[PDB]
């Protein structure tokens, strides 16, 4: 995942 | 590739003109454009390149 | 965080500063806050500008086109048994109007495509469910010249095969275009008139345009054989630019359009009229 | 320090000097300076030509005159320049070329005089035109040279359609291209008011959709000028006085050249 | 790939920071949703094209 | 057993790297999508087939 | 290595490239290369033009024609380039300018026809004139453009003293000038021997008193071509090939730009 | 996940  | 026999000489100029002006009709216009003098003799053929130039970048 | 600048605490002044005087005749905007005319309080501004960001503004499905196309038996005079419709935004006025405040852009686009049907005629039997071809030509491409010969083989060219009464129909189109950004105006022509020319039509272009096809033409058909009875549908096309970018800003369309240049004809008078001192 | 001003400025570019001695500041469009095409935004893969100070210098265009009665004179770029020196020869020499420019307008009067100017650079300046017919209007009247073209305080559809005269029909409330010209103030700009100020200076970017183009198919900004406020001197109800417009193409260079293209004006 | 961001709550329930996740199906980037997080910029460019732009409490022609 | 990769993008939105994810259903290769991730390769097969391919500076023929 | 040679040269200014697979080497006059006017002899004191790619580059003459009784021809530059795109247009907007050059002459014909071309770069070719009067020949005369002039077996005086026609009239084993031809092997040359070779190329630097001058009123180089050897074919008496001339201006530089020079060729 |  690439949480932002 | 110039098909002639090997005895054959000859001296031929081929161009290149971007657009925008009266297509050549002439050496003498033909002459300012992009272009090769290009000289019969052993090697037979002769290469001209047409650089891109152009407006847009995809034609 | 994205809310706007808080409202400063401002008290009275007696000084050599004066925000209030300025020149316009620089071509500057007066940078002023009311702090600067009047005395003001402390306000913590919790308000914010999303909705008006180039994305959010035309963020939104909007009608391009309407295409009539019929299913009947093919009889032997001008009929509409397919259609075509060159690709624009301008057969429309509202989305064309928000693209135009500004001059140059760049976009996705979003096609989706709402198709609705109904029978001609009182009554010759009924018809089973009909599936439209939309196949997208691009410029260069051979073009149908009747509703089923070969070109409709579509072995290169994108088609879109819709069942009627599913969801309405949906594609993706990427930034096509021949130049860095779409010009949504173009102050020149495709050709120049030159003094060795034989007539003077050969260097006649439309002022304004740029390419003749310039992005091709949607065709339109329902692939099924005719019923007895006539079936009339008609393909609505609703566009929406996506991944949005905007050059140039432009004043907002006045007057009514005249067809795809600036060209106005009529209702010149935009403005109401209102005494000087009446409020 | 010393006694510099925003009203004091002095230009100079090749062998030419501009000095004034009441400016209102002056205006750089969108705030870019003219540069070069650089390497990773370049297309034409050819030694571009770039002339520098034979013509990127002042060429001052013919004089127009400013009376109670004028209602605009617009200018389109590069054609203005079309004939200017070896500007024009570079210009019709090369399939390509790309231009910035500086831009100065004129116009002094004396402390008793009145009325102001409104000066517009419109990127792609689109204008309308004479007829029921779209999109008709002639190359060789789309394009006035440095002659220019004026505006319209109303309409007049041509007519005589077995011949029709194929021009522009430049209304100005409507910036001669169906929007108001209240608005025309987002375009890059300066007001020449005659109590305040002699003159405009407005620096231009190349601004288009590609790196470069051809300047003879092709107009990249449009200079439109009009009487904001009309023109007015004591009591005498004919006055007049003159405007000049003077230009210096920036940062030029052309790519693809061949014979010279020679457009029928005609 | 997930992506994960957080909401702007408008109206909040009786129940903080809260989230959405985020997949892209395609290949083609055109394909993609909006993502509608932007940055804003200055209007200088526009409201302030000066050579020298001049600070609001002093005299604009000086 | 999900598959991440880059999108090569195009148009830009005002909002980096982007991805997209793949999955695989099926036990048959036959019935996957394509990945279009494709490898290039020289023409000289086909544009220089020579025995003795010779440098263009130099005479074609010696 | 790999197989170069003299014979077989590419010469590439600009957009235009020359091939040449019968060349006999090639002179570099006087053993120096074109350069460009160094800051500590600089004279002029504005910037310069400096147009390279649009100006220095190969413009073609019109063709001569080589038969039996061909006595010889001459050009002089800048003269010859005069009408030459964008280099003639420089040449005439500045008071000042100067400028190197690669010449190119060419002749082919077969292994069994026979002749030699003396090819000679003559700096200040000042040439011989009609008359009994002494330094008259006109400026429209001593000027061919393109066209170039021509040598003569004998002095014809011109005789007619009411309308005095004001030519050269050059004499091909005086030089034109009063010395033997002969000794004009001092001047940088080449010769095409038909048996030998198609062509002569020789590179010129800018050769005068002064670093600049103005081109329109001076002539610097002379190229004069002269059969040593008459043009001869199996037995036809009456053979003729084709001489081709092609220059470049090498290192162009101008200074003085003002209005265009517009000299009276009637 | 094979992240390529
Ligand atoms: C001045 C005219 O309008 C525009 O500037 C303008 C209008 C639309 C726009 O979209 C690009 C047009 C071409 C697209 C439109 C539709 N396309 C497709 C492709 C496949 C299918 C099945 N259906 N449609 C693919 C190509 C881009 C620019
Ligand atoms: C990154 O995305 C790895 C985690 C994936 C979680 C499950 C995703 C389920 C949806 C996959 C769609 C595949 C489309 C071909
Ligand atoms: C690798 O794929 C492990 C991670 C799986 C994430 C959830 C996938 C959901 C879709 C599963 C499809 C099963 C098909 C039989």
């Amino acid at each position: 995942i690439s949480e932002v | 590739l110039f098909c002639g026999s090997m005895m054959a000489t000859g001296k031929i100029l081929v161009a290149y003109a971007p657009p925008g002006a009266q297509p050549p009709t002439s050496r003498k216009e033909a002459m300012l454009g992009t272009h090769v003098i290009w000289d019969l003799g052993l090697q037979s053929s002769c290469t001209m390149v047409v650089p891109w130039i152009s407006n847009v970048t995809y034609r | 965080q994205d809310s706007l600048p808080d409202t400063k605490a401002s008290g009275p002044a007696h000084s050599k500063e004066v925000p209030a005087l300025t020149a316009v005749e620089t071509g500057a905007t007066n940078p002023l806050a009311p702090s600067d005319t009047v005395q003001t309080r402390h306000v913590v501004q919790r308000r914010s500008r999303s909705e008006s960001t180039i994305e959010s503004f035309f963020a939104r499905g909007a009608c391009v086109a309407i295409i009539e196309v019929d299913n009947e038996q093919p009889t032997t005079r001008a009929q509409k048994l397919f259609a075509m419709w060159r690709i624009t935004y301008k057969d429309t006025v509202q989305l064309r109007r928000k693209l135009e405040l500004f001059t140059y852009s760049r976009f996705d686009m979003e096609l989706t495509f709402v198709v609705t049907a109904n029978f001609t005629n009182a009554n010759n039997g009924h018809a089973l469910n009909q599936v439209y071809q939309i196949m997208y030509i691009p410029p260069g491409a051979p073009t149908p010249k009747s509703w089923d010969d070969y070109t409709w083989q579509t072995s290169s060219n994108p088609s879109i095969f819709y069942t009627y009464g599913a969801a309405p129909a949906r594609i993706s189109v990427p930034y096509v275009g021949l130049a860095n950004a779409y010009s949504h105006f173009y102050d020149g022509f495709a050709k120049v008139p030159l003094k060795t020319d034989a007539n003077d039509q050969i260097g006649d272009s439309l002022y304004s345009a740029m390419t003749v096809d310039d992005f091709g033409v949607l065709a339109v058909r329902v692939v099924n054989d005719h019923n007895p009875t006539k079936v009339t549908s008609k393909v609505r096309i609703y566009m929406k630019p996506k991944h949005v970018r905007v050059w140039c800003p432009r004043p907002p369309r006045a007057v009514p359009y005249y067809g795809p240049g600036v060209d106005y004809r009529n209702n010149l008078d935009p403005l109401s009229e209102k005494g000087l001192t009446t409020y | 320090a010393c006694g510099y001003s925003d009203r004091v400025l002095q230009l100079t570019l090749g062998n030419s000097t501009i000095t004034t001695q009441e400016a209102a500041n002056s205006v750089v469009a969108y705030g870019r300076w003219p540069e070069f095409i650089r390497d990773d935004e370049a297309n034409p893969v050819d030694q571009p030509t770039e002339p520098d100070v034979a013509t990127c210098r002042f060429y001052t265009l013919d004089t127009v005159m400013w009376g109670k009665e004028s209602k605009g004179w617009w200018w389109k770029l590069p054609d203005a320049l079309r004939d200017m020196g070896l500007f024009g020869q570079n210009m019709y020499y090369h399939y390509l070329g790309r231009s910035g420019y500086t831009v100065h307008v004129q116009c002094n009067a004396s402390k008793f005089h009145q009325g102001a100017l409104g000066v517009f650079a419109i990127p792609e300046y689109c204008l309308a035109g004479d007829s029921d017919k779209q999109r008709y209007t002639s190359y060789a009247n789309a394009n006035p040279g440095e002659r220019g073209g004026k505006f319209y305080s109303q309409f007049n559809k041509d007519n005589a359609v077995t011949s029709p005269k194929r021009e522009f029909c430049p209304v100005d409330y409507l910036l001669g291209c169906g929007v108001l010209l209240g608005n025309a103030f987002v375009y890059p700009h300066q007001i020449i008011n005659l109590r305040t100020n002699n003159s405009a200076t407005i620096v231009l970017p190349y601004v288009n959709a590609l790196a470069i183009d051809s300047m003879v198919k092709h107009n990249n900004w449009g200079i439109a000028i009009l009487p904001l406020s009309p023109l007015d001197f004591a009591q005498d109800s004919s006055v007049e006085i003159p405007i000049t417009v003077t230009i210096a193409p920036m940062c030029s260079e052309f790519n693809g050249l061949r014979n010279v293209t020679a457009p029928k004006f005609q | 790939g997930a992506q994960v961001s957080s909401q702007k709550v408008g109206a909040h329930e009786n129940s903080s920071t809260i989230n959405y996740t985020t997949i892209n199906y395609y290949k083609d980037s055109a394909s993609n949703a909006a993502s509608k997080q932007d940055y804003s910029q200055d209007p200088s460019k526009f409201t302030e094209p000066l050579k020298d732009v001049l600070i609001k409490t002093a005299p604009a022609l000086n």
